[PDB]
């Protein structure tokens, strides 16, 4: 009736979970805590030329 | 009608095998003066062997990482008094009085979330001379003054109406009461630092108190006076759902002094050893 | 591979040992686009007379000497065409380009950070205290670190060890920056977006971000080496935009 | 009109809380570590042909603590004067003795005042 | 209506619970989003971010830029150790103020390599070989460079490319480690030695720094959320 | 069965762009005698850039507006007293005794809707020489009576029995009672405004009083007296649900004097200024 | 019956909450609707009427018609200015009683621009042409007519179509506005000066009256209700 | 089970909730808080002839 089955979080070496909102406003649901994204390169490579981890930094 | 959401699992990199080289890859000599952070995965040098790597990197997301409620506030009033002013509390609102979510929040410059905000309160009797009475369950009203509106003078006022304003009534020995909150804010995000004045001339007030501004909180008793003093406390809890940070920072080093503003003592960079050769020796019989 | 040139306006910067270019976050300066605007007016783009390669007084890299700091804008606010619009303008928009140029010999070594903080918000002397303006930004002039805790009313707190912010100077390595290790490279560029919450921002009452150059390991040379050495910086604007003109501000 | 240009006390601050115009004063610090000798303030008053500032720049100069307090039965690493501040001196103990506390003692200030750490170590017989 | 029965946990606060709740402000209309530069989206990113490292905290330069580099000179220096330093990204006063080091303080374990870079800053005519050596735990810290041999090791020679990255690899039997580690959860302590020593022709100076950027390699993770025993107050507003 | 509803979202336009213009067009120059209210968009008198515009006015929409709960009425009756005509609260219904909700509501002239009432009922213990007792919770009932019904005399009359007319028992304690009612009335629309008499001839009483009659309220306590007197207060809320309005008025100037009529002392129109051409100078060092 | 367990926010009351609830009056058969003219589907739109706003607000004039027209006379005065008032149509005593400002008093944010319509209210021989100009904010009031010529300005010629529309835009850097404006959100001020003056023939008056009327353009909007400070009792039965 | 999936509201720059009515009356559902209609041409030009904005208003 307007549901959503997503998946639990489970280790790896009847999982499936069920959501229904119910209120008319988006900043009551729930939080967004299984979004797991990165991008270490913005702040751990932020040049402009590529450097390729197996040539001099210079030269 | 179902609808099957799909949830991907982050896992960390696995540890691919290696061997003898003898070539002009240097993958170890680098120059830090680029403001380029080396990746030398222990494969690059040593031998490793193949490792398949199930760990996770979910409970340090920022999701996971903010999205835990804590106290902000604590704030107390009685239900009788001498001075009409402490029967009921009141502040300004803002995540700044309590170290240890405002360090968290900290790290980043810009945040941008809705909130989750519970109340926690709970009445006790003054220590006195005659005890014993047989009051009814106490409630309370929690009222939000946006910035703009009129502020009470009394637990007596006509503001407490709450025509427009909202406020949450709640009856002791219930579960807290908890509402949620959207982004309230006209920026873009709210700008937890701040490098600049209120005022063109280059004066006025400095820092965060110029950019937020978002309002107060006056809690009371609803029930009337009281034959015996008692006395509330109330303690606020923001838990940030839907957040989203923009450029990180360095984490505080030094104890904060005041809510208005940075201002700090200077402290050491870390505390001493012996020497700088020093490790404890202790495999001892 | 170490040589460079930079090109804006009617202005060049040569280079012959630079290490990179740090792109701020990956993010290159850019205009407002029509859906994250908010002004309803035509904006100035004035494009060559003020997106050019301005360049600050230069100070003296001694021996024993802490750092220095200064604030974009605030420092080119008398600088040509940049300071004039940036007068006459109510909101304004711009990234940066700073190139830091410090060179020395073989038989020098040193080493400098340089590093630019978004909103570097800053701590007085007296914990219960405001700072001023002054305490903040001198314009061209750079601001002084000191290698002792620093009193005075008004006055930023400027050990070096905290930066006056109140974090550890080691961690600064978490913001945009290079280093200048007189032993391989004698210049430092970044490019830096406009990084702040709202589309455009005023210009005389934010100071958008705070330059750095902090010397972690200092000058030294030996029996006859040159003992004047000069650190010289240039900034240069990038897709300056400005909006809201009235009569021109005063300080 | 305008003063010139204050300067720069180095080991030191100034503080000009209402910019250098005509009739505008500016304050005077030192670093902590540093003695003021000088002028506290100055002002912009009118000087023969221009207007300049009434008092000239001061000098932070460094606060020294005393000789070490030297111990019986002991030693110290190549003793000096000039022992300003955050500096230090190491002791030792002499054949036969042993060696009780704080092995070195690290100058600090209190109160614009040098003054040594905790008493210099012990050495028994 | 329906027959309910409430089970145990019912009208409590868990703090780290997520459930919905009635918006305070219906129909609200947002600031729309703003795409500003540099969005964190995971804490690992601000941990695998080089930061220097105050190895040289003896007392007396606590509170100096000098705790930040090693010092380095010319002559037959061999016999002694540059530096050492256990490995201890938590709990090590050398690691636990680094970004790698305030980032774990949130957790209480970690598992994962870490990267630490060396940077020589001395003359562009100063030439020596270093050896950097780290040693899993199970034995004393090795106190002659014949043991040090011994580790897990790399040499460094200085040149052009300044710098030079010692992985600290992972070799562990738990999958994770503590953070307030013991010696059940030992890691390990790192030394560092001449191999040939330093060299300078006449006219630049002897004495030169190193300096080391601590960062975490590409399959570092922390877990289970804590309190920083870093920041604390006695009373509101602070 | 599960069925989709088509919620459109209402955004404000965008700026288009414009340039130079040497016409003979005019869309500046109008004439507002004609009661007709100038469309000049920016666009229009300058040189305005192409500007997307996501702004909504969903919050001002008649029932965004007028859909908050407000008070409307207080009244307050003990347990036990000496005149049993104070042991029972009574009220005839109208929007009009308190100022907020009334103002907001007349700026139409006919408002039709349906309700959502709610009633918050506080006890207190009267001050006294002896207080101390065992008293179980109290418990109310909240009669309707429509135009035409008995009305009680006392709190232990028949008419309590509520055999046709709606009423709440209500046990102290519990979440607030709150039902919900129709648009009862015999117009179209609920006439916020009338500008005429009850009687042919042109007297009797004028205006509002005369259309609206919908009966009164009556709340008691239920228990029985009280060993010690204690008093209770219950305010009730109008919150409109279903909103529809018409011929909208100017808002009121003048202070409300009495519920019956609209009866006002003269008001300056605005506050003053030094002069004319005052604006305050607020860029100085 | 099913578990069920209560969430914090139970049995509480929100003013702002719409739920479900029971019909007191089951089954109870409302009046037919009526096409009655004239009906309101939002707020904006009495706030994009025009409304005759009290400039001449001055002391003594507040209780008169005087409030509502701006004096203006024929001769030498081109030193002079006719008006001049801040743009805060929530807080200035000009703007805070129309009907855009009564609007705005029930809300906390306010944005889009503002269309202030001029009416020439001489004779119908009496010519003139006068300047229109309004300054975003981040500088004194414009005290000459140099200085307003460089602001966003309309020069109105009085003629047959009487009346003129100067259209302030919205500049601004946040996409909103308080109503209760502080420096912060400041939003400008609008000033007006003869160009060339006013010219009547023989035989009619010389002191003619300019009004002015205030409505919102079509891309206003207000957000964030509360209360409005203007209306306020001391009693029930008021 | 005669339910209504509609849309929350979220702003621009797991969004549907579910409804079902319980009571046998129109006079006990919810506020109809989404729906955004206007014609302010009807107060704001109430005139016989049209005026085009960019033609005299006379003449
Ligand atoms: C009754 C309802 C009372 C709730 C009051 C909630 C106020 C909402 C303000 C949201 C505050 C967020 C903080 O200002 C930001 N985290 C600042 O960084
Ligand atoms: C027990 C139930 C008691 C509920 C009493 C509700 C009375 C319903 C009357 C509806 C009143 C509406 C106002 O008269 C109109 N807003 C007048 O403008």
């Amino acid at each position: 009736m307007g549901a959503q089955v997503s998946t639990q979080k489970t280790g790896a070496h009847i999982i499936h979970y069920t959501n229904i909102n119910y209120y008319k406003d988006a900043a009551s649901n729930s939080a967004n805590r299984q979004d797991f994204s990165q991008d270490p390169g913005k702040f751990t490579e932020p040049v402009k030329d590529i450097m390729v981890k197996s040539l001099p930094a210079l030269n | 009608v179902v609808e099957a959401v799909e949830n991907a699992v982050a896992r960390v990199a696995d540890t691919i095998s290696s061997g003898p080289s003898n070539s002009q890859a240097v993958p170890a000599l680098t120059a830090v003066e680029t403001g380029h952070t080396s990746q030398v995965t222990p494969s690059d040098t040593i031998q490793t062997r193949h490792v398949r790597n199930y760990h996770s990197r979910s409970e340090s997301s920022i999701e996971n990482f903010l999205c835990r409620s804590a106290c902000v506030y604590m704030g107390e009033y009685h239900t009788t008094n001498t001075d009409t002013s402490k029967l009921f509390a009141s502040w300004t609102i803002n995540a700044r009085r309590m170290v240890q979510m405002r360090r968290k929040l900290e790290l980043f410059t810009y945040v941008r979330f809705d909130m989750e905000v519970t109340f926690v309160i709970t009445s006790k009797q003054d220590q006195g001379t005659q005890l014993g009475q047989d009051m009814p369950p106490l409630t309370h009203q929690i009222m939000y003054i946006p910035p703009g509106g009129p502020i009470p003078k009394s637990v007596t006022d006509y503001t407490w109406q709450t025509s427009t304003n909202p406020s949450i009534f709640w009856t002791e020995g219930n579960a807290p009461p908890r509402m949620s909150i959207p982004f309230i804010s006209i920026g873009n995000a709210y700008s937890n630092f701040y490098d600049g004045w209120s005022h063109f001339s280059q004066n006025g007030v400095y820092g965060y108190n110029t950019l937020n501004h978002m309002g107060q909180i006056y809690v009371r008793h609803v029930n009337g006076s009281s034959p015996l003093p008692m006395t509330s406390t109330v303690r606020m809890y923001f838990k940030p759902k839907h957040v989203k940070v923009w450029v990180p920072r360095p984490p505080r080093l030094c104890q904060y002094k005041n809510a208005s503003t940075v201002n700090f003592t200077p402290t050491n960079i870390t505390e001493k050893r012996q020497s700088i050769n020093y490790i404890p020796e202790t495999v001892k019989p | 591979d170490r040589v460079r040139s930079i090109t804006l306006g009617n202005s060049t910067i040569t280079t012959q040992e630079s290490a990179n270019v740090v792109v701020a976050y990956g993010r290159w300066p850019e205009y407002l686009k029509d859906n994250e605007a908010t002004a309803e007016d035509q904006p100035t783009q004035p494009d060559v007379a003020t997106c050019r390669f301005y360049t600050l007084e230069s100070v003296t890299w001694e021996r024993d000497s802490p750092g220095w700091w200064w604030k974009f804008p605030d420092a080119l606010k008398d600088m040509g065409l940049f300071g004039q619009n940036m007068y006459y303008h109510y909101l304004g928009r711009a990234g940066y380009t700073i190139h830091v140029q410090c060179n020395a010999s073989k038989f020098h070594q040193g080493c400098l950070m340089v590093v630019c903080v978004p909103e570097a918000e800053m701590g007085c002397s007296q914990v219960d205290g405001t700072v001023n303006e002054h305490s903040l930004s001198e314009g061209e002039t750079a601001k002084k670190f000191a290698s002792t805790s620093t009193n005075g009313t008004n006055t930023v707190q400027s050990i070096v060890t905290n930066a006056g912010m109140g974090v550890g100077v080691g961690n600064l390595t978490i913001f945009p920056h290079q280093w200048i290790n007189l032993r391989t490279n004698n210049c430092a560029t970044i490019v830096m977006p406009y990084i702040n919450n709202v589309p455009m921002d005023n210009m005389f009452r934010h100071h958008n971000f705070t330059l750095m150059i902090i010397p972690f390991v200092p000058l030294d040379y030996s029996s006859d080496s040159s003992t004047y050495v000069p650190i010289t910086v240039t900034v240069a604007p990038m897709c300056a935009e400005y909006n809201g003109l009235r009569l021109a501000t005063s300080l | 009109k305008s003063c010139p240009n204050p300067g720069e006390i180095r080991n030191g601050q100034i503080d000009v809380p209402g910019g250098i115009l005509f009739g505008a004063t500016i304050s005077f610090s030192c670093n902590t570590g540093y003695k003021l000798f000088g002028s506290t303030s100055s002002f912009c008053l009118i000087s023969g042909s221009s207007v300049q500032w009434s008092d000239p720049l001061p000098e932070c100069r460094e606060i020294y603590c005393p000789a070490p307090p030297q111990i019986d039965n002991g030693i110290i690493q190549g003793e000096r004067d000039h022992y300003g501040y955050r500096q230090s001196v190491t002791y030792a103990c002499n054949k036969g003795f042993t060696m009780i506390g704080e092995h070195s003692i690290y100058c600090t200030v209190n109160n614009d005042e040098g003054e040594w750490s905790g008493p210099p170590p012990e050495c028994r017989g | 209506g329906l027959p309910v029965m409430n089970t145990p946990g019912s009208n409590q606060f868990l703090t780290s619970d997520d459930f919905q709740s009635p918006s305070a402000m219906p129909q609200f209309d947002v600031t729309p989003e703003l795409n500003i530069p540099g969005e964190v989206q995971n804490l690992m990113e601000i941990a695998e971010v080089d930061s220097v490292v105050p190895v040289n905290n003896v007392e007396g330069k606590l509170d100096t830029m000098e705790i930040y580099r090693i010092p380095v000179q010319s002559g037959n220096h061999q016999s002694s150790q540059v530096f050492g330093f256990q490995v201890q990204p938590g709990l090590d006063n050398v690691f636990k103020h680094t970004l790698l080091g305030e980032i774990l303080n949130y957790y209480a374990h970690w598992s994962g390599s870490i990267k630490l870079t060396f940077v020589f800053c001395g003359s562009a005519m100063a030439t020596g070989k270093f050896l950097l050596a780290y040693a899993p735990p199970g034995a004393n810290a090795p106190k002659s460079r014949k043991d040090a041999m011994l580790g897990t090791h790399i040499i460094w020679d200085v040149g052009l490319q300044s710098s030079c990255v010692l992985c600290i690899p992972w070799i562990s039997q738990t999958h994770y480690r503590l953070v307030q580690q013991d010696e059940y959860t030992s890691a390990g302590n790192v030394t560092c030695w001449y191999q040939t020593g330093i060299v300078v022709p006449a006219g630049t100076p002897t004495s030169c720094s190193i300096m080391c950027f601590v960062s975490a390699c590409n399959d570092f993770s922390v877990r289970l959320l804590k309190d920083t025993p870093f920041i604390e107050q006695s009373a509101l507003l602070q």
